């Protein structure tokens, strides 16, 4: 059979990820430009929401050194790849859990619908990559919204998860934080209610 | 906006370190017990951010100046980013971080007794050029004692993050230095089962890139998932 | 009726694939976490059905006729069923099933895009003869994509089931074809740790049994647990 | 030491096991003679019962593609190996779980007592072998009855199970179905209340 | 009282058998799932009991006299206890236990059909000498069938307990006899991943220590964690 | 690097460890001097306590063939290494669980405070080593007292345990037996509430 060059092996981000990717958190001085948790400027089209959650390990303990990366379409269902701090909206963001509460937050807009390779629309979703110490290779997941029940039912991606009960793990819970629309999305790395992780 | 034009070669999960690697204690409680759910590549997975327009500071890639001169082994760390097909990855974001020369990190949580270096921060970033080449200037970090087994020591290493063309290619890894005796002992290194894969993480001394009477150099090429066009889909 | 006159060689559980083989995703949630409880063989375990009087149809073992002529490589799959002592297992039940030439199964749950074959069913059964020989006539099945990793394909394979003298001997396995490049990539194949065990599942091209200008033939011998008389019990 | 020929390695039955061993279920035409789930004809001596149950995976999810084979003594505690559709009673049978409900059923007679190699009587039991996708090598178990309490206490096999609590995983629970004597026997492959599996 | 003057070389947990070794059935439910917590050595860990003043009976180390003459192969089991630095461990406590010639233990819970030996208890103890030498006189134990897989037999072995200078060095192990064919078949033995480690458990035939026309002798050296003085602490 | 001689590898104590280390328990005659569960003679200085507990496996089943060894300082926080049946106090002891009830007991005195290598005091503690069948290499643990709460919160050792919930597994729960001060210390080898085991 044919073999290509082998992909560089992954390694855990380490407990100090922050010094390199979340300067603020590391408690270090930031640079002029930093990739952070505000995907949308107040004047961005779409329904402005706040995302928040906690990360749990196999023992039910909080993972307080987790680092997350998000990728999502705009309100129009379009991926804005040209990253720029000037943009009103950026499809890409970064966040991390507080060493205290151990909660991550993201400021964005509800993503519009996008179709799969085969022309089928996927329910609004946020693509998440989780990194942290004790994680050798980052974990891929998707955040779906509980108020998109209809779309969710028909999602070609969600539908690949054999057990319906496991699908539920990918659904963020609508709530209000300071009177602002928010969705809570906790990640259970291992055990009971373990979140679905994807390979692609 | 971005478009679904590419397909990425499937990852080799037997090459990369597995999730549960008992010797690396933290992995115990931080690894899924359920199998990863395989999904087809779509626009969501085949696109990613382009950092071409990010405003990089003049010394973003120079740890010797970006934070007085730091004490330690002056080195240049350079190399090229290519995909599995050997195709260069131009204008991609490379980010790195490390400890100082004594093995101390400029991070809240680091309680190691080696002192901080007043002239050293430990963070660098840069965009690869048209030929997929990158380069950083820093000091060689020292080994780091950590609470794993009772006498565990990380080999001198530099943390790296590479974007690539899609979130499908995004990678976080670590570089090690050619001939470091700690390597074969590291439980983190050992998370990788194929000794051949291990060899891919070792930066090689590069006398041709060194600056005589100034600084030595290390070569570290990174390979990202091969990018092919869709066909007969 | 059946009588407790025999004992069976104890299975080698390191020879056979273990229950938990993580690359074969499904095995994770379907493997017991408690150790098997060993129990002495009793009449319960050392006896089993005899299919001597089952009323077999004329084309039970001929997949070319038992369902027009199917499209595909016309082959004969024959061999012998012996025990570990080399003793032949006569009049034993041999059942086989498979996909068509395109790797499509004639099963409700098979959503593979390769078409069904109007003249192909994919089920065969026959009794070993006095010498422990059996033979089937079918077409060579095609490889089949399956949702395990994102690009996994089962090697071409024929599912087999063999009764033997008792329920202690009853076995279900899979036949693979000589030289199939997919063999070594299959996580199902790989559930078997010993490469030597893997070799036993490989049917060999058997030119000597082929019908010139008609159909080739493959040879696949099956070894059931050795049967011995009880002694000094 | 001495070595014999190595036994042919097992392999999972696969998801499509039905095409081969449960024609009907596969939704395919059957042959004149098939080995199925009715071990006893109405005119068979013994107490006619109905066996039923579900199979669960480690997550508590139904295993809808399981394939089971049973082996039992007749009412006299005699193993009838001469398989024939003409017999009023056959010691051998086959069943499978519905793709829907995920339940299997067997029509038989309560088996008579049989003695171990050592002359001690075993409680009435049904030998069961489980097969399915994800199962590399079939699992062996035994179905004992709750109404044979006195017998069960003394069974040399049941007594081999170190932990008394585990013994109960092997006992089918008596009830009635359409006014018929039935026993429900659920197999839990993994986790909480994991069914004892044997090696012989 | 005891003083914290020593440090003990860290244990190599890839040398020793791991906790979860599923072939040894019982290890399944008796192995922790959480990782061990490494702690620095304190006076708590670096001290342990001194058995110099224990009142040993005269035949404490003579299993032939300490319980008629036992039936079985008369042997002397002797060797030296040293640390990893090769330093002898004087006046340390060594205790041994074993079954009789037929593989029968003198214990309530042993229901093996082989009879007890009226003149045999199966327990011995002694203190190493100035040179770290120990010696017992006993009979060669017989193999024992046990409820693991359906046909598991423990190789003939002798159970050993060694105190060493501290609780940090305390160890329990088993001695096996040179050339016994059951050795490579045992799941308990196979709990040890490194064949080289396995080798340290085999007592070698020692004709030089045998008593002509009387008894054979086996040599079994024992190595405890290396002891060194503290430095720059 | 430098390599020393490899330490001899450990093996399980086996089910019959009592024959060798717990004579009485084996139901065999003891010798003149035996190492047992009475560390303190009734007239030894300090607060006399009775310790007892059970040992559970991953299934929550009692481990009835367990064997434990203890090491603690005297009431003055001193380690008496010279073992002698004469001494009023011995720092070293041995015990084992009952083939019936499956409970172990130990008669001693509450240990005094010892400092760590750094000079910082540790809360009063008993060093425990656990052996048994199914245990390839003995497990090390520490028993702390629920009534030394103040000390406990500052123990350098206890503090090394990352998760606060796990620290609780090391605390003996005070009580009274026969009007005597007793502390119950259960060991959960595996699973829910698994006791912290150490390496040193
Ligand atoms: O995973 C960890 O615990 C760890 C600790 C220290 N360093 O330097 C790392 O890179 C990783
Ligand atoms: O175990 C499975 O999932 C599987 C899928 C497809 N085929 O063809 C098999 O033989 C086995
Ligand atoms: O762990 C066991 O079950 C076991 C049984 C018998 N012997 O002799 C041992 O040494 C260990
Ligand atoms: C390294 N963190
Ligand atoms: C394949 N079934
Ligand atoms: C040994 N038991
Ligand atoms: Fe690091
Ligand atoms: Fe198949
Ligand atoms: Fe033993």
């Amino acid at each position: 059979p044919i073999e290509l060059l082998p992909e560089t092996p992954s390694q855990t981000a380490g407990p100090y990820v922050h010094i390199g990717l979340a300067l603020e958190a590391a408690g270090n001085p930031t640079r002029d430009q930093e990739i952070w948790n505000r995907l949308a400027k107040p004047d961005a089209p779409g329904e402005h929401i706040l995302l928040l959650g906690q990360v749990y390990d196999g023992n039910g303990h909080l993972v307080r050194d987790s680092f997350l990366e998000v990728w999502q379409a705009d309100a129009n269902g379009e991926y804005q790849d040209a990253y720029n701090l000037e943009n009103a909206f950026n499809s890409f963001g970064r966040t991390a859990t507080t060493f205290d509460a151990g909660e991550w937050t993201l400021h964005t807009v509800k993503p519009g619908v996008v179709n799969n390779a085969a022309g089928v629309p996927m329910a609004p979703h946020i693509n998440i990559s989780l990194f942290a110490r004790g994680i050798n290779i980052h974990l891929h997941t998707r955040l779906y919204f509980d108020d998109e029940a209809q779309a969710n039912a028909k999602c070609p991606v969600l539908n690949l998860i054999e057990q319906p009960q496991r699908r539920e793990t990918l659904i963020a819970k609508r709530c209000e934080v300071d009177g602002k629309t928010a969705y809570r999305f906790d990640i259970r790395i291992q055990g009971e209610g373990e979140t679905v992780f994807f390979d692609f | 906006p971005a478009q679904d034009n590419s397909r990425f070669v499937i990852r080799d999960r037997n090459w990369h370190p597995k999730a549960l690697t008992p010797d690396y204690k933290t992995s115990i409680a931080r690894s899924p017990r359920q199998a990863l759910v395989s999904i087809p590549q779509s626009i969501s997975e085949t696109t990613g951010p382009n950092f071409s327009h990010l405003g990089f500071g003049a010394h973003d890639h120079d740890l010797l100046l970006n934070f007085g001169l730091p004490i330690g082994e002056r080195i240049i760390v350079a190399g090229r980013v290519v995909d599995q097909y050997g195709k260069p990855v131009p204008n991609t974001l490379v980010e790195m971080w490390q400890a100082n020369a004594g093995g101390r990190y400029r991070h809240k949580n680091d309680r190691y007794l080696a002192p901080l270096d007043p002239n050293f921060g430990g963070v660098g970033r840069c965009l690869t050029d048209s030929d997929g080449y990158y380069s950083f200037r820093t000091i060689k970090p020292g080994p780091y004692p950590w609470r794993n087994g009772p006498n565990d020591w990380r080999p001198a290493h530099i943390h790296f993050g590479i974007s690539g063309p899609s979130i499908a290619t995004k990678l976080i890894t670590q570089l090690y230095f050619e001939g470091d005796p700690l390597i074969p002992m590291c439980p983190i290194v050992k998370s990788i089962a194929n000794p051949e894969a291990v060899q891919q993480l070792i930066a090689k001394l590069d006398m041709n890139n060194a600056n005589p009477m100034d600084c030595l150099a290390y070569r570290f090429d990174i390979v990202l998932r091969g990018q092919r066009k869709t066909h007969f889909e």
